[PDB]
C-alpha cells in the first residue's frame, strides 16, 4: 500500500483508542486499513477519512 | 475456429436440471484465448488462455475498478431517502413493470395502486404524467436490498458498511444514526435483471487490483513466487500488447459487429470496453434479451 500505512503499525485512534494494522486494502483514496483495537475490536478504516496518529 | 467474438451455449446438456449455461468467447489471430461463462449458479466466470476458471470480476478488477465502480457499470440504482422520519424511496415507475404492489402506491394525497392490485402500464401512466418521483415505503422493503456503494462514518473514517453487503433493518438504522439519510441499492429482480455480477463478487476472493493480479498470476505460472512486476506485465502482455496480442482487422470487424457498433476498423488489442462489452452481451443473453450467435 502506498497509503502511509504499514502493516503491524501501531496507531491511535481518537475514538477507538490505541490498535495495530492487521491487514490492509485498496490504493489511493480507496485505501483502508483493518485495525485491531485492545478494548474496542476490529474495525476497517478509509484512511484517507480517519485521523490516526502514529504510536 | 476463425477470429473474433463468438456467443454460445451448452443447449442444457451438461446437468441434470437441464438449466441453460451461456458463454463468450474471443478468439484472436495470435495470442491467448479469452472465455467468460456461466456456471448453475448464475454466478460468471472468466477462463484466460483456456486455463482453469477464476470469478469474472477478477479481470476487471485488474483494470482498476473498485467494487463500487464495477456495480455502476453493471446495475442502475434505486435511492432511498430518510426524510420527516420515514423511508422514501426515488420512483422510476417504469420499474415498476411486471410487479404487484406490497404496499399502497400513493402519493400526493392520491392512493395510485392498492396493496394487493397488480400494476399497470395505465398506473405507470398515470404515475408518469403526475411526475411523482418519490413514495414513501415500509421499512421492512429495506431488507434484501444490495447496498451499491461504500459508506463511511465520517466522524471516525470507520467503514459502516461495505458496497454489495445485503441491507437490514440493523444496518438502515446505523446508516441513519451515522447521519446517511440518503442510500443508493441496486435494481435487480429475479427474471430479466438478475443480480450475477453481485453475486459473482460474493465468491470472488480478491479485493483489490494487486491481489487480483496476483491470483492471475498464480494461476498462470505455478512455481513462480511472485512479484509487483512480473504480474504487472504478465497481465498486459495478455491482451494488450501488440507484441504478444493481435486479433486482426478481420477479427476486430468481426468483434465490432457483433456488438452492433458501427466502425470497421479498430485496434488489434483489447481494451476495458471490449471485455466489459462482451460481458454485459452475455449478462443480456442470460437476461433474455437477445440471442447467441
Amino acid at each position: 500500500n502506498d497509503s502511509g500505512y504499514k502493516l503491524g503499525q501501531r496507531v491511535r485512534h481518537a475514538k477507538f483508542g490505541e490498535g495495530t494494522i492487521v491487514n490492509m486494502e485498496g490504493s489511493g483514496e480507496h485505501s483502508r486499513l483493518q485495525v485491531a483495537f485492545q478494548g474496542q475490536g476490529i474495525k476497517w478504516l478509509v484512511a484517507a477519512y480517519a485521523r490516526l496518529e502514529s504510536v | 475456429d476463425s477470429p473474433g467474438v463468438f456467443f454460445d451455449s451448452d443447449k442444457g446438456k451438461t446437468h441434470s436440471s437441464g438449466k441453460v449455461l451461456y458463454n463468450a468467447r474471443i478468439i484472436p489471430y495470435r495470442g491467448s484465448w479469452l472465455d467468460f461463462e456461466f456456471d448453475p449458479k448464475d454466478n460468471l466466470f472468466v477462463r484466460i488462455d483456456r486455463r482453469r476458471k477464476l470469478p469474472a470480476t477478477i479481470i476487471l478488477r485488474a483494470l482498476n475498478y473498485t467494487t463500487e465502480q464495477i456495480l455502476d457499470l453493471f446495475f442502475e440504482k434505486v435511492i432511498f431517502e430518510i426524510r420527516d422520519n420515514k423511508l422514501q424511496m426515488e420512483l422510476v415507475p417504469e420499474r415498476l413493470r411486471g410487479e404487484t404492489a406490497s404496499f399502497d402506491i400513493e402519493a400526493n394525497g392520491k392512493v395510485y395502486v392498492e396493496k394487493g392490485r397488480r400494476i399497470t402500464a395505465r398506473h405507470i401512466r398515470q404515475l408518469e404524467k403526475d411526475d411523482v418521483k418519490l413514495i414513501e415505503v415500509p421499512v421492512e422493503y429495506i431488507a434484501g436490498k444490495v447496498v451499491a456503494k461504500d459508506y463511511i462514518d465520517e466522524s471516525t473514517g470507520e467503514l459502516i458498511c461495505a458496497a454489495n453487503m445485503e441491507l437490514s433493518l440493523d444496518l438502515l438504522a446505523k446508516l441513519s444514526q451515522s447521519g446517511h439519510k440518503r442510500i443508493e441499492t441496486l435494481f435487480t429482480n429475479d427474471l430479466d435483471h438478475g443480480p450475477y455480477i453481485s453475486e459473482t463478487l460474493r465468491v470472488d476472493p480478491t479485493n483489490d487490483r494487486l491481489s487480483a493480479l496476483v491470483e492471475i498470476y498464480r494461476m498462470m505460472r505455478p512455481g513462480e513466487p511472485p512479484t509487483r512486476e512480473a504480474a504487472e506485465s504478465l497481465f498486459e502482455n495478455l491482451f494488450f500488447s501488440e507484441d504478444r496480442y493481435d486479433l486482426s482487422a478481420v477479427g476486430r470487424m468481426k468483434f465490432n459487429r457483433s456488438l452492433l457498433r458501427e466502425e470497421i476498423e479498430g485496434s488489434g488489442i483489447l481494451s476495458k470496453d471490449d471485455i466489459i462489452d462482451v460481458m454485459k452481451k452475455l449478462i443480456d443473453i442470460r437476461n433474455g434479451k437477445g440471442e447467441v450467435d
